[PDB]
């Protein structure tokens, strides 16, 4: 079939100054026809290494590649502050050209517990017949976090939409907002609404909740 | 430099030409042989002001720039001199770009005439690569 | 010196045709082979196909049927045509040289049958205006607008610290975005805090005091 490129790890968190090695494996041998691209947020992809290990005039020397056949590696000798973002490999050995799923280079920093806030539906939205319950989980680290909604003690999954910010440029933390949307009728049929956050900064989840019966 | 047949095939393999876009290694060994006898410094002028350079006799009117060829397109974005190196890196890269066109290796007339449709695997047959 | 730039309808309806243009400047379009590459929502890249320096073409098999790539030697531009689109063709499209040494800034093409729709702006405030810690966070939910984008500010810009405005998500064919702002408890409700939302496509701007 088409050649599949598998990149690992999915994400990598390092401190500027450290060195890293990114992996890309092809489902079939492609000799040296593997290329490495970098793509920073809000920017188009940039070619860093061509044909597995050839350097591109104009690309910083800290970037180098190795391997052949089905195993390739992109190395960054002392990652620099401007090196964070996505890294993709791509093969040109057989048509169609295909890309790996990419590896994300993120900045390492001290763990931080999220600041959780929950909000009930506004009076205006309820008047229009809708009911969104919003929960903000701000400035946490690392990025992995689980958010579970519960209505009257029952986990709720339908109606939930989440949005995640990119690693914060100000302090390298992450933030996300989880919104549970119901109709006004559904909302008024229940009492306790809970936003529960499970993060590495604590064994016990952070719980933010409110009841309709009061307030 | 003048490559040995097997020496060149090993190099061409290292440079990823074997099975590149459906062309076994033999095809490239055979083409080099008939185009330049494995000579990286080979050149040949043509009626127009163009010249064929390197182990694969790549034309200077469409593929490389020698700063003195009328109607140069420099499709390979490379100085023709890079195609005369003992290091075949550049000649291979450009060959890959040429063969990536619709008509593939049919770009090398010498390939069609003496390699196309033959048991090209014979050219790497015997090599310990 | 060679530079690329994509342009074309940012909005295509299901079953219709997606058309994009790539203008080549600094050099001739006949001076290289060129490609179209698209990026789907989860960092999924797809090499759609390329057109050679000769005009011949190579199309990704998954698309071979809906795709067409052409060039115009007089205007030094090449094009992408993609028929019978569906919501799945929503992505950021980029044009690049075959060599991958030059790339356009890329342009987003969204496939949807939604009609322009002003958003509903909802205030996010704690249950029964209950302030707790030393600080308090308020919010603004911008719901059901189309197409993107909207511009959100707090107190007409005078409140810029402690703000988190999240990427919009598609909800029932329309977009929904939220924004949080955190201030000291001595700040709110003592001082008024207002959410300002502008949606150019619908000629709308609304202020919502929290």
């Amino acid at each position: 079939m088409d050649i599949v490129l598998t990149q690992s790890p999915a994400t990598l968190s390092v401190t500027p100054g450290d060195s890293v090695s990114l992996s890309c494996r092809a489902s079939q041998s492609i000799s040296n026809n593997l290329h490495w691209y970098q793509q920073k947020s809000h920017e188009s992809p940039r070619l860093l290494i061509k044909y597995a290990s050839q350097s591109i005039s104009g690309i910083p020397s800290r970037f180098s590649g190795s391997g052949s056949g089905t195993d390739f590696t992109l190395s960054i000798n002392s990652v620099e502050t401007e090196d964070f973002g996505m890294y993709f490999c791509q093969q040109s050995n057989s048509w169609p050209y295909t890309f790996g799923g990419g590896t994300k280079l993120e900045i390492k920093r001290a763990d931080a517990a999220p600041t959780v806030s929950i909000f009930p539906p506004s009076s205006e939205q309820l008047t229009s017949g809708g009911a969104s319950v919003v929960c903000f989980l701000n400035n946490f680290y690392p990025k992995d976090i689980n958010v579970k909604w519960k209505i009257d003690g029952s986990e709720r999954q339908n109606g939930v939409l989440n949005s995640w910010t990119d690693q914060d440029s100000k302090d390298s933390t992450y933030s996300m907002s989880s919104t549970l949307t119901l109709t006004k009728d559904e909302y008024e049929r229940h009492n306790s609404y809970t936003c529960e956050a499970t993060h590495k900064t604590s064994t016990s989840p952070i719980v933010k909740s409110f009841n309709r019966n009061e307030c | 430099k003048v490559f040995g047949r097997c020496e060149l095939a090993a190099a061409m393999k290292r440079h990823g030409l074997d099975n590149y876009r459906g062309y076994s290694l033999g095809n490239w060994v055979c083409a080099a042989k008939f185009e330049s006898n494995f000579n990286t410094q080979a050149t040949n002028r043509n009626t127009d002001g163009s010249t064929d350079y390197g182990i694969l006799q790549i034309n200077s009117r469409w593929w490389c720039n020698d700063g003195r060829t009328p109607g140069s397109r420099n499709l390979c974005n490379i100085p023709c001199s890079a195609l005369l190196s003992s290091d075949i890196t550049a000649s291979v890269n450009c060959a890959k770009k040429i063969v990536s066109d619709g008509n593939g290796m049919n770009a090398w007339v010498a390939w069609r005439n003496r390699c196309k449709g033959t048991d090209v695997q014979a050219w790497i047959r015997g090599c310990r690569l | 010196e060679v530079q690329l730039q994509e342009s074309g309808p940012s909005l295509v309806k299901p079953s219709q045709t997606l058309s994009l243009t790539c203008s080549v400047t600094g050099d001739s379009v006949t001076s290289d082979a060129w490609s179209w590459i698209r990026k789907f929502p989860g960092n999924k890249l797809e090499y759609m196909g390329y057109i050679s320096y000769s005009g011949s073409t190579y199309y990704h098999p998954s698309l071979k049927s809906r795709i067409s790539i052409t060039r115009d030697t007089s205007k030094n531009q090449y094009y992408l045509q993609l028929n019978s689109v569906t919501t799945e063709d929503t992505a950021t499209y980029y044009c690049a040289s075959w060599g991958g040494d030059v790339w356009g800034a890329g342009t987003t093409v969204t496939v949807s049958s939604a009609k322009t729709t002003a958003p509903s702006v909802y205030p996010l405030a704690p249950v029964c205006g209950d302030t707790t810690g030393s600080s308090v966070t308020l919010g603004c939910l911008v719901k059901g607008y189309f197409p993107e984008p909207v511009t959100l500010t707090w107190n007409s810009g005078s409140l810029s610290s402690g703000v988190h405005t999240f990427p919009a998500v598609l909800q029932s064919d329309l977009y929904t975005l939220s924004s949080s702002v955190t201030v000291t408890s001595s700040t709110w409700p003592s001082q008024s805090i207002t959410c300002n939302v502008a949606h150019p496509a619908s000629s709308t701007k609304v202020d919502k005091k929290i």
